[PDB]
């Protein structure tokens, strides 16, 4: 909530790493 | 229960399919009457054109939506000469089959469910069974044959009107040149896609007719239950149409997208 | 005279809707009936809504991804993924699974009340059906359409993300970072307006057809079929008009 | 028609009309209630690489 | 029990006419029956009497107020005098029999729930449903649905009762039971009961007044004694269920003692008033009818 | 049974309005952080 920077800046599951 | 219901619907569809030659040989005049009734509607909806008018209006609306949003977005980006290329692939792949399926479901399927429910309540199916007539062969198989005969002209009109609406909106309201639209339409449209779309629509129409005939044939509860049967049949038809289109598009273009622009 | 016949039913529907609005803004609201009809429409048109929305959005995402991958610009797919889902897929799936399920259910229920003389039973008791029945059903239709449109848009976006990333091997960051490229406040606002209008019109048409059922042995089924056809046609026309209005504003421009 | 009109880089209006008068094009636009001098200089300019 | 005055009433569904010039004066507190061949539109007349339908001509002057020429706001009080039994009862399926009965009490009165329970239990016991309050309309049969509709009609002390085909879906025994119940109700509350039916058993034991519709007209309305001794071809054919007469095979081809109130029930005041009117009517009747009615009254 | 219907409708409405609010937050670029307001002067803002 306080650190919400957008849907583009949230970590997403899956993929390399 | 669940397996029992699946078995009942499987028995109904098998019995309806295996009686298609019997209906074709024995009942030709009934098939022609049902073809006319499905093509030109029945009741109060027949005076406006019937299934043809509803299909035409809905497909014109879908094509207009495609052209409208497409041209707006591409003009915002700047590459707006691709609208004719964007509209065709929008109509054939996703929009026209599903939209025509839902309109066909509504009109023809709800009419069939209402008719078969009224026959069931009015003891006309009992009258047919008493007179030594296969009720499923006389009613459901005839509906299936009429739907199979009528679907190809209906979907041809749907495709024609969707294309016409998209082209008219793009080249009249948005004042795009007709030459550019026709070039990008006829260059990036493959007739193979249209043929496969026709096959999808034929299969979908057969499934929809089977589902609605099942819901109308086993109706119960007097005149009140017919409306509930119509609603349930409509829900099932929507789900089945969308699933059929998705599966067919996944199978056809899973490996080869059948579209080339770059080198 | 040819146009005068459907115009009578049109006028009946319009007068009934005007009386419904007057009863909503003047007479006390029926909270109990509104809650009952809201839950009824939710239970009758939630699972079909997802079962139509998930494969349809998967199909749209698949088509968009393959066409863009051949085009070469496969990183902007999420843009289209948003652009359709907010403004067309949401409201149109709402149209389908509301007109097919909830509008037909309302028409069938009111037709059942009419053929059983329950409407006349209310009318001889001094009660007005338009305030006790139609208003909660229209408000419930609007509320359920709003919520279902929101759920459809969310589920479509999430399913498109998962399909594109885990099946067609597009980049996840390109999907989530390009969603807002072409979609903003105007798109979600016009989607909300579309859903509200669609629900209200579907409720009105269902109630009007249910109250004027012809009885007989096929009257209720004919009324339900006519309700469904009228709802589909009217909602498609309203969707065309609202789409034109919405693209007039635009996020890109 | 509908292209942006700007002042100091920020949008102030849109393009409303384009007509041919003699050997010139008269372009009518709006400033959104703002005021410019009679000695102001207008310039049609390319905004993006895609042709805006 | 109040009097209903109908004059020149006419109906028309499209270019066809349901009935024409129906002129009758329904008495006060006397059970009355309107009959005729099937398809004559008697339920239309019954519903027009209360205002569910709008006749094209005529007037229905209940009290002194012509309810055909009356505003909708006023009709919120006229219909307080009524109690309507529909063919199937027209109950609300979403609420049980107790709530169906108490529904108009909660809609109109201001009584507490204790008084509501008292009145509802009393009227349910009155109509033979003392312990069936909790059931729903779907669970009960057609006879119980008619009883529940009657019980819902008897809670606001009606001055008029409208019964629509009380013999529908009932064998003669249950029809006799319901006829006895209606006679008892009129004995107790003296409401103007009006029944529409083509049953012949009902039309020979229950009514005080009877009228007949035939070929979009009202052939005659009058008391029980006058109608049961009338040498009119249509009336005499219909009241005996004969086959030779004006009534055809289909619509296109066109004394008994009387039911008495149960012992222990208050005396019916409609019988005495009916006989008092019958004497003044017999002043002008044919001599054979005069002799028959005089014999009947002097028994 | 009105109490249970109200409970179910309230829960379902809460979840689906949470979804609508989430859509508004995502596509409206809503932030919930405390901010300080500054000013700057440009010869040209370049379409900002």
């Amino acid at each position: 909530c306080g650190q919400w920077r957008g849907i583009a800046n949230v970590p997403l599951p899956g993929g390399p790493g | 229960r669940f397996l029992d219901s699946m078995g009942h619907v499987a028995w109904f569809v098998v019995q309806a399919i295996v009686h298609v030659p019997h209906a074709f040989r024995h009942y030709r005049r009934e098939s022609l009457r049902l073809v006319a009734e499905i093509g030109m509607g029945t009741g109060a909806m027949a005076v406006i054109g019937g299934t043809v008018a509803i299909i035409g209006f809905v497909t014109l609306s879908a094509g207009s939506l495609i052209a409208i949003q497409g041209f707006a977005s591409l003009g915002n980006i700047g590459v707006e000469a691709f609208t004719g290329f964007f509209a065709a692939l929008a109509n054939i792949r996703v929009v026209a089959p599903v939209v025509t399926g839902q309109a066909l479901a509504a009109t023809v399927g709800a009419g069939a469910t209402a008719e078969l429910g009224a026959m069931r309540i009015s003891e006309e199916v009992d009258a047919l069974e008493v007179m030594g007539i296969k009720s499923i062969s006389y009613l459901v198989s005839t509906r299936i044959m009429a739907g199979a005969i009528v679907i190809i002209p209906l979907y041809a009109m749907a495709i024609l009107l969707s294309f016409m609406s998209a082209q008219l909106v793009t080249t009249i309201f948005y004042s795009q040149s007709v030459g550019t639209y026709e070039h990008y339409f006829h260059t990036f449209l493959r007739v193979d896609d249209v043929m496969w779309s026709f096959l999808e629509v034929i299969i979908m129409s057969v499934i929809v007719m089977l589902n609605h005939c099942y819901f109308g044939y086993f109706a119960s509860g007097g005149a009140v239950g017919v409306g509930e049967a119509v609603g349930r049949s409509m829900r099932t038809s929507l789900i089945a149409i969308v699933l059929v289109v998705l599966l067919a598009s996944l199978a056809l273009y899973g490996t080869d997208p059948n579209f080339n622009l770059t080198v | 005279g040819q146009l005068e016949k459907p115009l009578a039913t049109v006028g009946g529907f319009f007068k009934m809707s005007v009386m419904t609005g007057k009863a909503l803004f003047t007479r006390p609201f029926q909270w109990k009936e509104f809650v009952l009809q809201s839950w009824f429409l939710i239970r009758v048109a939630f699972l079909p809504t997802l079962a139509v929305s998930i494969p349809l959005t998967v199909l749209i995402i698949f088509t968009l991804n393959i066409l863009l991958a051949e085009f070469g610009a496969a990183d902007v797919s999420g843009a289209g993924a948003a652009l359709g889902a907010v403004t067309q897929l949401g409201p149109l799936v709402t149209v389908l699974v509301v007109a097919g399920a909830g509008s037909t259910a309302i028409c069938a229920d009111l037709g059942a009340r009419t053929v059983r003389e329950e409407i006349d039973a209310l009318e001889v008791l001094g009660i007005d059906p338009i305030e006790r029945l139609v208003v909660p059903r229209v408000v419930a239709s609007t509320f359920v359409a709003f919520m279902l449109n929101g759920a459809v848009i969310t589920i479509g976006l999430v399913g498109g993300f998962f399909f594109g990333v885990y099946i067609q091997n597009v980049s996840a960051g390109a999907y989530v970072s390009t969603l807002t490229l072409l979609t903003g406040f105007p798109e979600v606002l016009i989607s909300v307006v579309k859903a509200t209008l669609f629900g209200m019109i579907a409720g009105l048409v269902g109630c009007y057809r249910g109250l004027t059922v012809a009885g007989g042995s096929k009257g209720v089924g004919t009324a339900v079929n006519e309700t469904l056809v009228l709802c589909v046609v009217a909602l498609f026309a309203v969707n065309v008009v609202l789409t034109t209005i919405g693209v007039r504003f635009g996020t890109g421009r | 028609i509908g292209d942006k009109v700007r002042i100091a880089g920020m949008d102030v209006g849109n393009v409303k009309s384009m007509e041919i008068d003699g050997d010139k094009v008269v372009i009518g636009y709006t400033l959104g209630g703002r005021t410019i001098g009679t000695e102001s200089r207008a310039a049609i300019r390319t905004d993006t690489i895609l042709g805006r | 029990g109040v009097q209903i005055d109908v004059t020149g009433l006419s109906k028309s569904f499209g270019s066809s006419k349901i009935w024409e010039d129906v002129t009758m004066s329904i008495p006060a507190g006397e059970v009355s029956v309107l009959l005729g061949p099937s398809g004559t539109g008697k339920s239309v007349f019954l519903k027009s009497l209360i205002g569910l339908l709008r006749p094209e001509r005529g007037s229905i002057v209940i009290d002194g107020t012509d309810i055909l020429q009356c505003s909708a706001k006023e009709l919120y009080e006229i219909r307080t005098l009524f109690g309507v039994l529909f063919q199937d009862g027209a109950l609300f399926g979403s609420m049980n029999i107790y709530d169906n009965t108490a529904f108009p009490l909660r809609e109109h009165t201001k009584k507490s729930e204790s008084e509501i329970r008292k009145i509802v239990m009393e009227k349910l016991d009155l109509v033979g449903m003392p312990n069936d309050g909790h059931k729903f309309p779907g669970e009960i049969s057609g006879g119980m649905r008619k009883r529940a509709g009657l019980a819902r009609a008897l809670v606001l002390d009606p001055e008029i009762i409208l019964c629509d085909e009380p013999d529908s879906g009932l064998d003669p025994v249950r029809t006799a039971y319901l006829s006895q119940l209606l006679i008892d109700i009129n004995a107790q509350i003296d409401a103007t009961v009006l029944i529409v039916t083509h049953n012949i058993n009902i039309a020979r034991t229950v009514p005080d007044n009877m009228g007949m519709l035939f070929r979009k007209q009202l052939v005659m309305f009058g008391p029980r004694e006058v109608l049961l001794t009338s040498e009119e071809p249509v009336v005499k054919q219909f009241l005996n269920g004969r086959r030779i007469g004006p009534i055809g095979m289909s619509e296109e081809k066109d004394v008994p003692p009387q039911l008495q109130a149960t012992p222990g029930m208050p005396e019916r005041k409609a019988v005495a008033r009916r006989k008092a009117r019958v004497r003044e009517i017999l002043h002008t009747l044919p001599p054979a009818a005069q002799a028959a009615i005089l014999e009947e009254l002097d028994r | 049974s009105i109490k249970g219907t109200l409970f179910k409708l309230g829960i379902f409405s809460l979840v689906l309005l949470t979804f609508t609010a989430l859509i508004f937050v995502v596509f409206g670029q809503i932030r919930f952080n405390r901010t300080t307001e500054y000013s700057a002067i440009f010869k040209n803002v370049s379409g900002l």
